[PDB]
DNA sequence: CACCCTTTCATTATTATTATTTTTTTTTTTT
């Protein structure tokens, strides 16, 4: 079908690490779907590649899905969140004269163990989010239904949806090849911004065990 | 499930900031250098989206609690107040590492990565607090989606969404307090006030003099040590602002969203602030919807007696056995 | 069109999907936010929903202004389905006349043709008149439409029927009779003002169902307007003198509220020196006196005196001072600037409504602040994608030349602006409208184009009303000249410029070959909610209220497809500025080309 | 060996920071 997809935020999104990938999206979400269809008790593993989408084989094995990555188009200037991770340590130390708390040290360390301190910082984006991809339209808006969040599904705020569209575009227009591929990818696949990694193609794109030897473009 | 509260804080509201920022004794911020400027901690404001103005998109900033900080407050507010009067009324003893993935979000237990069979992960998701946030070296996702702390106002109206235009504030909502340290020692009257110190009036004296050598050998340097004498600044959020909470639970139970509702008629007595000393962040709920249906009263909440149920039923079974295997 | 709705056959075919998603979503008990452009045919949509309802067993309520009453009706008349669960409608005291007083006129004026109507009963002669009274299978007597057809010079407001009329007065228990009319049929037809004055009979606490099933309102952009209507209770200086006449108290009322241009806006009790002592004075001096003797007329007067007396000692409501046109007469309202409670408990006593207008929606898919005037509930808000066809901006031509002049309420800008009105004037190949804001203007306008012009200008003020202005349009209109309007107020919104005269042919449509917008109409919406909402959204609010009544100003040049050689004209240089206010102002004319 | 203390090592270096400029109308057909 060859359609193409644009999401826009009610709230700001963590800015990705590497590329967000519409397949690891549309993974997650089946991952949810699948979760409220049979229960709690199942392996994500067997649900995330039960996609709409279409299944590039490369030309020796080396598989992925025809799934673009997130294009993104900053509406706002790339801003920073900060997070900090500290125990109470005041209710620590009522809870170990009160005998709920069983700790045998005397004292914290704020730069390391359970009372740490921990300060982070991560871009934040808020942006158009289009991407390009071959398959079912009726299945992604399905899909994208039920996806409240994109991009971190972070249960603290961030990314929060305020819709999505989804239309199909002509061949020649859509450049499904700005993705993460395998090296032996063909040569009308392979483009200039496009460089030789370590990537994952595939499904958890977070798990570094299944990363590979990929070919995948810069966002 | 959806559990929107609308509160509005009885006292300010104060979320430091990182960077470092500068405002003069008039209230110009962050100054161009060659003039005198002052140490300021803002709250805590996000750059957001504003379809206010034109329909081209705008960049405002928002001043908002962050959403951590509602998710602690929350997970604290229910080991505070329903949790550890559970466990402490059986004689439950927490171990460091357990409690550490209660109480935190920390990975103490054991370092090392734990493996989750599904069968487990979906036996800690059912739990009525362990679910809600997880945690620990399991690294399983929390069913509680805790959003940050908005004020309703025109620069969130992207955020808040329709239905808030009716009691609505805009313009500015930060007002910069001005706080400070006086040296006490200074303050010292006569023979009865000073006679409490050890040296009393020697020991006096011998800290005005060290303090007055201190200032002028700084101000000789500036044509390292520090004094109690303070004056500084911190932008902090204006009392009586109504703010909206988004709790949104991914395919909770009935036990999860009772202790969320329990949570919700104790957290009265609760903070949210980096104004501690000061009271700020106390706050009163006016409303609570479920779903969509408001359900708070003023002598707490009324409705949703399943709910309720179902907590008092979860709370009561609790051993933490499950604590300690939910850590290792 | 498998598995349609009743009465959707005789629907377009661009309103086929709006009225399925709001027949859809008002099933599911949501309240509807349609939207559709005026040659749209609203009254057949909202006839197939009514109708659709209708057949489910609910009591289906249809609130409209009382012009837009007969099309409805006249959509409500062949459908099998609204015959079998019949259709009436609810009509207020201001539907009927007096016989007595009507009676008395006309044998004072020698009005052969009115006495003898009303001698014999009252019987109807207009067409609309026995039709809805066939409809209805009420018949319907004493109507002021019919009265009014045998004498346009009729005082419409002496001959009334009021409250205090006695009980033996034919058009009374014709009224009392009729208010049961909505247990005796399926679909009940009311005013917005009816629904909002029953609405206001809940709240106190017999026309309308305690429970509406159904609720269609017909222009709903109006409806707040009516509640901010009702809820206003005004009290009237000179006619009470000259009633009394015919207390001190009530002059030294005045003498203190000449003391108290804005004169004391959205004050309820911020100054109140002499106020509540002379409001007593006022309340114990107009309800002791006897109402033995006194006339059948004036206890009407002296009753709404003393309600709006009453309304305003309470101080839950505003205060506001307004002036009458024809004199500085003592004009004094105690209204209410907050509507959440009431509308709300309309809100509550309503299943599933479908609000249907013409301008409802400020851009694209966002009717906040729509939802905010009407104070509907968010859980319950529905909304749907509006209808914008092409042919509503199709045959309008878009003109670049305008006025370099800024609208400052200045005579250069009048001479330069009514230069540019004599040259669209004269490349006019019919009617013109040049719409103002003001009086001020439109009179600078009139004195900078009065000689210029001659016998083409109409010209709107104080004692020249909006109806009078369009009757001379068709008038001159029909003489074969091309007139040119300065008008303001209802000529922007609410004005049908589209002729009766040729109904089949809309291409030799050339009524109005011209609108000329003389300025941007900000500042217009002056009401005590506006002015309330307004103080919280801000800047914002103004802009978008005055995008709206932009919008139903460019809607008069385009009422149905067909027509062709449409001029448009905007003169305002704000607009073709670098100023980012008017930005909204500028896409509205991005849909026009060339 | 799980529970902690307390030691230890590391090379370059600079600093900028979004905030607004209405008009004043007289409609409508309630009790």
């Amino acid at each position: 079908v060859n359609l193409k997809v644009t999401i826009d935020l009610s709230n700001p999104m963590m800015e990705p690490g590497d590329l967000l990938h519409l397949d690891a999206l549309l993974g997650a979400l089946r991952v949810s779907r699948a979760r409220a269809e049979h229960g709690d008790a199942i392996n994500p593993r067997d649900y995330h590649y039960d996609l709409p989408l279409e299944r590039y084989q490369a030309p020796s094995g080396d598989w992925v899905f025809k799934a673009s990555a997130f294009k993104l188009k900053r509406q706002l200037p790339n801003q920073m969140w900060m997070q900090t991770g500290r125990l109470s340590i005041v209710e620590a130390a009522r809870h170990r004269q009160s005998g709920y708390l069983q700790l045998r040290a005397g004292k914290p360390n704020p730069a390391g163990g359970p009372f740490k301190t921990s300060i982070y910082h991560r871009p934040i984006v808020q942006a158009e989010l289009t991407a390009f991809c071959v398959g079912d339209q009726q299945g992604i808006e399905a899909l994208l239904s039920e996806c409240r969040q994109i991009g971190g599904k972070r249960g603290v705020g961030f990314g929060q949806v305020a819709g999505f569209k989804v239309e199909p575009v002509a061949e020649t227009d859509c450049p499904w090849s700005w993705r993460a591929l395998p090296a032996d990818a063909d040569p009308r696949l392979v483009t200039s911004e496009h460089a030789r990694c370590i990537a994952a193609i595939r499904g958890p794109y977070w798990d570094r065990t299944l990363h590979v030897e990929a070919l995948a473009p810069t966002p | 499930m959806q559990i929107e509260v609308t509160v509005r804080n009885i006292t300010p509201i104060f979320s430091a900031a990182p960077g470092s920022n500068y405002i003069t004794i008039d209230g110009t911020i962050n100054p161009p250098p060659g003039v005198s400027r002052f140490p300021l901690v803002r709250t805590r404001m996000m750059y957001v989206a504003a379809d206010v103005g034109d329909g081209v998109i705008k960049s405002v900033p928002l001043q908002i609690v962050p959403g951590n900080t509602m998710r602690s407050l929350l997970r604290r507010t229910m080991l505070k107040h329903v949790i550890e009067p559970a466990l402490v009324e059986k004689g439950n003893k927490l171990s460091i590492g357990a409690y550490a993935t209660a109480y935190s979000g920390n990975a103490t237990g054991n370092p090392d990565g734990v493996p989750s069979s599904f069968d487990e992960i979906a036996t800690m998701r059912a739990h009525p607090f362990i679910g809600l946030f997880g945690g620990g070296p399991r690294m399983l996702e929390g069913r509680l989606m805790v959003d940050s702390l908005y004020p309703i106002h025109t620069n969130a109206e992207r955020i808040l969404g329709a239905g808030y235009e009716n009691e609505m504030m805009s313009g500015p909502i930060t007002q910069v307090v001005w706080a400070r340290r006086m040296d006490p020692i200074l303050n010292l009257g006569s023979s009865e006030d000073v006679e409490v110190i050890n040296g009393g009036a020697v020991a006096a004296n011998g800290w005005i003099q060290d303090l007055l050598a201190n200032s002028k050998a700084a101000a000789s340097k500036k044509k390292n040590g520090r004094g109690l004498k303070a004056f500084n600044a911190h932008e902090v959020v204006i009392p009586g602002l109504k703010w909206v909470w988004r709790i949104s639970l991914d395919r909770p139970t009935d036990a999860q969203v009772g202790l969320v509702l329990l949570a919700l008629n104790k957290m009265t007595n609760e903070r949210i602030a980096g104004g501690h000393s000061k009271d700020y962040g106390r706050f009163v709920i006016d409303g609570v919807s479920l779903n969509g249906e408001q359900v708070w009263s003023q002598s707490g909440i009324t409705g949703g007696e399943q709910y309720f149920d179902a907590v008092a039923e979860a709370i009561d079974g609790l051993s933490s056995k499950e604590f300690e295997q939910f850590a290792q | 069109p498998a598995d349609a709705l009743p009465g959707e056959g005789a629907v377009r075919e661009v309103l086929r999907p709006l009225l399925k998603q709001a027949a859809e979503k008002t099933a599911a008990g949501k309240i509807v936010f349609a939207e559709a452009a005026t040659g749209t045919g609203k009254g057949r949509m909202i006839a197939s929903l009514a109708a659709a309802a209708a057949i489910k067993g609910d009591t289906v309520v249809v609130s409209a202004p009382l012009a837009v009453t007969w099309q409805l009706v006249n959509d409500m008349k062949d459908i099998p389905e609204v015959r079998r669960v019949g259709l009436t409608l609810s009509l207020g005291r201001p539907n009927f006349i007096s016989p007595q007083r009507t009676l008395e006129w006309a044998i004072d004026n020698e009005r052969a043709d009115l006495a003898a109507w009303i001698e014999g009963g009252g019987k109807p002669l207009s067409l609309r008149s026995m039709e809805t009274s066939k409809v209805i299978s009420h018949e319907l007597c004493w109507l002021l439409e019919d009265a009014l057809l045998l004498a346009e010079d009729l005082p419409a407001d002496s001959l009334l029927l009021t409250s205090e009329d006695p009980a033996d007065c034919p058009a009374q228990q014709l009224y009392v009779a009729m208010r049961s009319n909505y247990t005796e049929a399926g679909i009940i037809l009311c005013s917005h003002f009816m629904l909002a004055a029953h609405t206001r009979m809940m709240q106190m606490r017999l026309s309308l169902p305690h429970f509406i099933d159904t609720l269609i309102v017909d222009e709903a952009h109006l409806l707040e307007q009516a509640f901010a209507s009702v809820y206003t209770h005004t009290l009237r200086l000179r006619p009470l003198m000259r009633t009394i006449e015919g207390l001190d108290a009530l002059k030294e009322l005045f003498t203190q509220m000449q003391v108290a241009t804005n004169t004391s806006l959205n004050v309820p009790l911020s100054d109140v020196p002499e106020l509540i002592p002379a409001l007593k004075d006022t309340v114990k001096t107009l309800g002791a006196l006897p109402t033995k003797g006194m006339s059948r007329d004036a206890r009407s007067v002296i009753r709404i005196a003393t309600r709006a007396a009453n309304d305003a000692l309470s101080g839950h409501s505003r205060l506001r001072i307004e002036v009458t046109p024809v004199h500085s007469y003592p004009m004094l309202l105690s209204g209410r600037s907050n509507l959440q409670r009431a509308l709300l408990g309309l809100w509550n006593a309503t299943g599933g409504a479908t609000l249907v207008s013409a301008t409802l929606f400020t851009t694209g898919d966002n009717g906040s602040l729509t939802r905010w005037k009407l104070e509907v509930p968010t859980e319950r808000a529905a909304f749907l994608p509006p209808v914008h066809p092409a042919w509503t901006t199709a045959p309008v031509l878009l003109h670049k030349e305008f006025c370099a002049h800024e609208p400052d309420d200045s005579p250069e800008w009048a001479t330069e602006c009514a230069q540019t009105i004599q040259g669209v004037a004269s490349t006019a190949q019919g009617g013109t409208l040049v719409l103002c804001t003001s009086y001020q203007n439109t009179e600078l306008l009139a004195g900078r184009l009065g000689a210029a012009l001659g016998d083409r200008l109409i010209v709107q003020s104080k004692t020249s009303s909006a109806a009078t202005c369009l009757a001379q349009f068709k008038a001159k209109h029909k003489a074969g000249i091309r007139p040119v309007w300065l008008g303001l107020g209802a000529a922007w919104t609410g004005i049908d410029l589209s002729d009766h005269s040729l109904p089949d042919n809309p291409e030799l449509d050339r009524l109005l070959s011209d609108l000329v917008i003389t300025r941007i109409p900000v500042g217009q919406n002056r009401s005590l909610t506006h002015e309330r909402r307004t103080a919280i959204g801000g800047f914002r609010i103004i802009s978008q209220e005055a995008a709206w009544h932009f919008r139903q100003g460019l809607g008069r040049l385009v009422r149905r497809p067909g027509v062709t050689h449409k001029n448009l004209w905007v003169l305002d240089a704000r607009i073709y500025g670098g100023a980012a206010w008017v930005a909204p102002f500028r896409q509205i004319l991005d849909r026009y080309k060339k």
